[PDB]
């Protein structure tokens, strides 16, 4: 049981490496995709902002 | 007219600028053009029923009146179809939508115009006087219901100025030029009729020709006759649907209609897709029984007014068919749910009930709704003879005297089948309390039995009397247990036990326990009668019951297995077996008695 | 797919909102406005107290320039001069996504666990639209639980409404937790549980059970305690059902739902039914909550198009150990099956303290028998029910008459009963019983009797397993 308790402390450095593996790639790809559609969406939003929408409620 | 929406309150709306309308009249409302019927009017503010959902509606929206009350479409294509409470094609709506939802404002027609039919002119020559209720031609709709009759809707008279030829046709086509005053009489293959008002008839008649269920207690004990009705409690362990299935597959009904109001959805989907699995057990094996079935299934989740109008729609369809001189049956999901909807609507309207949550008129409304059933001779030259039978599946609130609807039903009906809770507690289904149920028709129906089993009535009566005596003596014995008791005491106890385990028990699913004919029941009854009578007359002079039963041995068991006689096996092989059984029983009694 | 790409275009037109400042009256959970243009019934509106605080509510009644608006986040500090009302002009929209796993949601459905917005894939109406009646499939693949009573007498097929009629001060929540963690489908699963009108300890308990279970990653919660404004309690179940529908019928995943309290729901509905006059039903309850209950229970089952299925398990608390009381009675009307507990057995230190006699599963026949189980099950259950009732009534009779009319079979049924409650019903909080050994114990108990009393057993089955 003492050996098992000690081994319960053996899993303290694998957690950080697993977290780094889980994060790094997704971080990198998010940063990358932050540029392809970047300008496209910028233009889309800016253009859509200025549109007039003249309307009257009729009832 | 073009109204403006003034106020909206959930399933209630107040329009303005309403003038000259009928407090029962369809209306198209809102931009989405929803459906609603005015209810209460005053000045120019209209209280309108809404049969759909309200969301995002605003004042001033256009309001379109119609000028007519709620009606249903009558003609071909009805049969073997499923609709909502307000007559909308579930299948057509689903397929058109290609989704799993119901859009708001859809108007899929009740009867499709996408199918042609092979019409045939009747015998009415052009230039002849005509009136409502007179057949002028027929069309083929289905094998089981071939030759769909075509009738002139009532309130329609004139002289036939023309007749359409035979051949293949669809709806929408004028087929009969008539003139009351002018050519205006143009009629296509279908027509309509307001739900609230029942159609007329030549006259009514008596009742006879008892209905059959296949389950021994009902037919044998508390007779049921077509052109009538009754209340059947639903326990979900007493064969909630088995009775309905047996009725559908055995009742000599020309048409079957079942409706769903408190459908939990599971039962709905099941019954729907297990009807396909069902087969017509009549005049050969026709895989589809739905050719005799048309359903109006509505879950609670639909607007309450739909559950309100479901029964009116169904009964109207029933009358439409029976006008052709046929036999029809109705099945109701749960009347209690309908009453709950009624009280909900009344309260929402803002008028106090008087029955711990039910408006007073409930009784009158139920009486009127019931009174459309019966037997009658049709109206018109062809002289048909229809018959409408129904049954109300009363769903109690966990009590019997708590819900007045029970009293209302018991005050109007003439056959009523109660329920013993303890039977269910013992899983003794079929669970029916004998001491409470009753059927008045037994009186008249002697004139029918005397033609087939002229000794059945008195035998049944004596059997029921014996059962009552056993019930009575139970209350004495239980408080004191076994004591100084005559052999007749054990005789009554054991005969009652055998009757109940035989009669009041039977598997809902077996070739010999889920269905029985009249003659087989007759044989069972006579065998038990002979058993008990011979036993009693034997003990009348000594013959201690212990040694008596030992001498007769397993005669009680000998008759017990008779239930395993499979019916439909000739009716003479089974009858011959029962004759042999009676012979052995009578001789065994005569001999072992001495 | 592309059609999905071709439908979001509507999310690019923006229209400002009217900001009214004409509050006309306040009465507890209700606010009354004046001079309103185009009320647009069933609208979500936002309010700003004269301090910077912002809360929101929904309109319920509308007429000429008069709209009646309920509100959730309390009603204190409201002034009739310095408050501003804005009209979003729309009903409630709930953001939805796949990422909500392992997220804690308030009663209003917001990340209360330091996590940012859900980054929604879409906003959904909390009130969906009805499923076409001709679109549903019947439940099958009877799922097990490891609980002798539930698994045997009232087995459940996934896709059914199943209330748990609990009584006050009972370990019902623990029963549900053991059920979920030990959930077993042998003929994985996403669990969303909503906490509304509840105390605190239950929350930490359930979180602990999920963490130890390890399934916390495949579940999400909506939390709403008593200190939270009571009014929003009428919303949480809508959010839960919307999320469940989205996940199941768009990802084809089998999902189970747990509702802690319907009693608080009925309480909130009654609460906001009197600030405005309403002709009350039985015990003050507006008669129409039948409709709302149906709306809640509308969402369940399976359909042909979607493989994923939904199953509802609402825990209900009897106010006074009662069924005819409006809440339990109405629930029984429309719900499916029922699970019952009794105080006597618990006082007798019996876990779980189920009461078989009232508890009945309306739907068991379809998902039992051969193909997935052994056909004996039906007769086993019927005979068990019958003998249990017989023993109970025999004990009751003796309690008033003594040993003066007690047949041998009477005391036989008694001793059978005592052993039945002692062994069969009792189970450890960590042992799961498959149907097999369950039926084995059933036969063990049964074999005390002769082959003639057990008339609820077919001669065939009566002879197959009477002795092995």
């Amino acid at each position: 049981l003492k050996e098992f308790e000690q081994k319960n402390a053996g899993g303290v450095g694998e957690l950080e490496k697993k977290a780094e593996a889980g994060v790094q790639g997704e971080l990198a790809e998010i940063k990358k995709i932050a540029e392809k559609k970047k300008d496209d969406v910028v233009k889309i939003l800016i253009e859509t902002v200025i549109k007039p929408s003249a309307e009257v409620h009729i009832n | 007219e073009y109204g403006a929406i003034y106020s909206v309150s959930g399933p209630v709306v107040i329009a303005e600028n309403m003038i000259g309308c009928a407090m029962y009249e369809l209306v198209k409302v809102g931009h989405d053009n929803l459906v609603g019927e005015v209810i209460r009017i005053d000045g120019d503010k209209a209280t309108i029923q809404v049969y759909e959902e309200t969301a995002g509606l605003t004042v001033g929206d256009p309001v379109l009146r119609t000028g007519k009350p709620l009606s249903v479409e009558l003609g071909p294509g009805l049969m073997e179809t499923i609709y909502d409470g307000i007559q909308r094609p579930l299948k057509a709506i689903k397929e058109e939508s290609q989704s799993i939802y119901i859009p708001r404002g859809i108007d899929t027609p009740a009867l499709d115009r996408t199918i042609k039919w092979q019409f045939t002119p009747g015998k009415f020559q052009v230039g002849d006087h005509i009136s409502g209720g007179d057949i002028y031609g027929s069309v083929f709709e289905n094998s089981l219901i071939s030759s769909h009759k075509i009738l002139l809707p009532p309130r329609s008279r004139g002289t036939i100025t023309w007749i359409a030829p035979a051949g293949e046709y669809t709806l929408d086509e004028k087929i009969l030029e008539v003139e009351f005053d002018g050519k205006k009489s143009d009629f296509t293959l279908y027509h309509t009729w307001p739900v609230r008002v029942p159609r007329p008839v030549t006259e009514k008649l008596s009742a006879d020709y008892p209905l059959l269920t296949g389950q021994r207690v009902l037919d044998a004990l508390f007779p049921c006759v077509q052109g009538g009705t009754t209340c059947i409690p639903g326990a979900f362990g007493c064969g909630k649907t088995v009775i309905s299935q047996s009725l559908s597959k055995y009742s000599n009904s020309d048409a079957i209609i079942y409706v769903g109001c408190g459908e939990r959805g599971n039962e709905m989907a099941e019954v729907l897709m297990e009807f396909p699995e069902l087969y017509t057990e009549m005049s050969g094996t026709k895989e589809p029984i739905m050719k005799r079935t048309t359903l109006v299934a509505n879950t609670s989740n639909m607007p309450v007014a739909a559950r309100e109008a479901s029964i009116y729609t169904g009964i109207t369809l029933a009358e439409y068919f029976r006008d052709q001189g046929k036999n029809v049956s109705m099945i109701a999901d749960s009347s209690s749910r309908w009453a709950e909807a009624l009280r909900e609507i009344s309260g929402r309207l803002g008028e106090m009930p008087a029955d711990q949550g039910f408006p007073a008129y409930l009784g009158a409304k139920l009486a009127s709704f019931y009174e459309r059933a019966g037997k009658a001779v049709a109206l018109g030259s062809p002289d048909r003879t229809g018959s409408v039978s129904i049954v109300a599946a009363v769903s109690p609130a966990g009590g019997d005297f708590s819900d007045p609807v029970t009293t209302a039903t018991l005050g109007i009906t003439q056959v009523f089948w109660g329920l013993d809770k303890k039977l269910a507690q013992r899983k003794h289904f079929p669970s029916i309390n004998t001491s409470v149920s009753y059927s008045k028709y037994t009186n008249v129906l002697n004139k029918f039995y005397d033609s087939n089993y002229p000794e059945f009535p008195v035998l049944r009566d004596r059997m029921k009397e014996i059962l009552s005596n056993a019930e009575e003596l139970e209350q004495v014995v239980q408080l004191v247990g076994k004591s100084a008791l005559s052999d007749s005491d054990k005789i009554t106890l054991d005969v009652a036990t055998l009757i109940k385990e035989d009669f009041l028990q039977q598997n809902g699913y077996s070739t010999y326990d889920a269905f029985c004919p009249i003659w087989k029941t007759f044989d069972m009854m006579r065998a038990f009668i002979s058993y008990h009578d011979e036993a009693q007359k034997a003990v009348a002079n000594g013959a201690n019951w212990s040694k008596l039963a030992d001498s007769t041995g397993d005669v009680k068991h000998a008759v017990s297995s008779s239930k395993f006689f499979e019916p439909s096996r000739g009716e003479k092989e089974v009858h011959g077996e029962f004759e042999k059984l009676l012979s052995t029983m009578q001789e065994r009694f005569a001999e072992s008695t001495d | 797919f592309a059609i999905n790409k071709k439908a979001v275009e509507q999310g690019f037109n923006v229209k400002p909102r009217l900001n009214y400042n004409t509050v006309s009256g306040v009465n507890g959970p209700l606010v009354i406005l004046e001079k309103v243009k185009f009320p647009r019934y069933n609208e979500i509106v936002n309010l700003t107290l004269p301090d910077g605080t912002v809360r929101q509510g929904q309109v319920l009644e509308i007429r000429g320039d008069r709209a009646i608006v309920q509100v959730f986040e309390g009603t204190s500090g409201i002034d009739v001069k310095k408050t501003t009302v804005e009209f979003t002009g729309e009903s409630l929209r709930i953001p939805v996504s796949e990422d909500m796993l392992g997220r804690i949601f308030d009663g209003s459905g917001r990340p209360i666990d330091n996590g940012p917005k859900v980054f929604a894939e879409d906003y959904l109406d909390i009130n969906g639209s009805p499923i076409n009646p001709y679109a549903r499939i019947y439940p099958e693949e009877m799922i097990s639980t490891g609980v002798s009573a539930i698994d045997t007498m009232n087995s459940i097929a996934r896709g059914q409404k199943i209330p748990i009629f609990s009584a006050s001060g009972l370990p019902h929540n623990e029963i549900a937790a053991q059920i979920c963690r030990q959930a077993g489908l042998v003929r994985n699963f996403s669990i969303v549980f909503a906490a509304m009108g509840v105390n605190l300890e239950t929350a930490r308990f359930f979180k602990q059970d999920f963490e130890e279970n390890g399934s916390l990653e495949r579940t999400s919660l909506f939390l709403n305690l008593a200190n939270d404004p009571t009014i929003e309690r009428i919303i949480t179940p809508r959010l839960a059902l919307t999320t469940a529908e989205y996940l199941a019928y768009q990802t084809e995943r089998h999902v189970l739902t747990i509702l802690t309290d319907m009693s608080s729901y009925a309480d909130a509905l009654r609460e906001v039914s009197a600030a405005r006059e309403e002709v009350p039903g039985r015990r003050g309850y507006p008669g129409y909550m039948y409709t709302d209950l149906s709306t809640i229970y509308e969402r369940a089952g399976r359909v042909e198009g979607r493989n994923g299925s939904i199953t509802q398990i609402p825990i209900l608390t009897m106010p006074n150990d009662d069924i005819t009381h409006p809440i339990p009675d109405l629930t029984g009307y429309i719900t499916e099956g029922q699970i019952f507990v009794d105080r006597q057995l618990h006082n007798k230190g019996i876990y779980p303290p189920i009461n078989v006699l009232p508890s009945l599963s309306r739907l068991m026949k379809s998902a039992i028998g051969e193909g997935m189980t052994r056909k004996d099950h039906g007769d086993v259950s019927n005979q068990l029910y019958a003998k249990y009732a017989i023993g109970k009534d025999a004990a009751a009779m003796k309690a008033v008459v003594g040993e003066e009319a007690l047949s041998i079979e009477d005391k036989l049924s008694l001793e059978f009963l005592e052993k039945f409650e002692k062994t069969f019903i009792t189970q450890g909080a960590y042992e799961d019983r498959t149907v097999f050994e369950s039926l084995d114990q059933a036969w063990s108990l049964l074999r005390i009797y002769p082959k003639e009393m057990l008339n609820r057993i077919s001669p065939k089955i009566l002879d197959e397993f009477y002795d092995r």
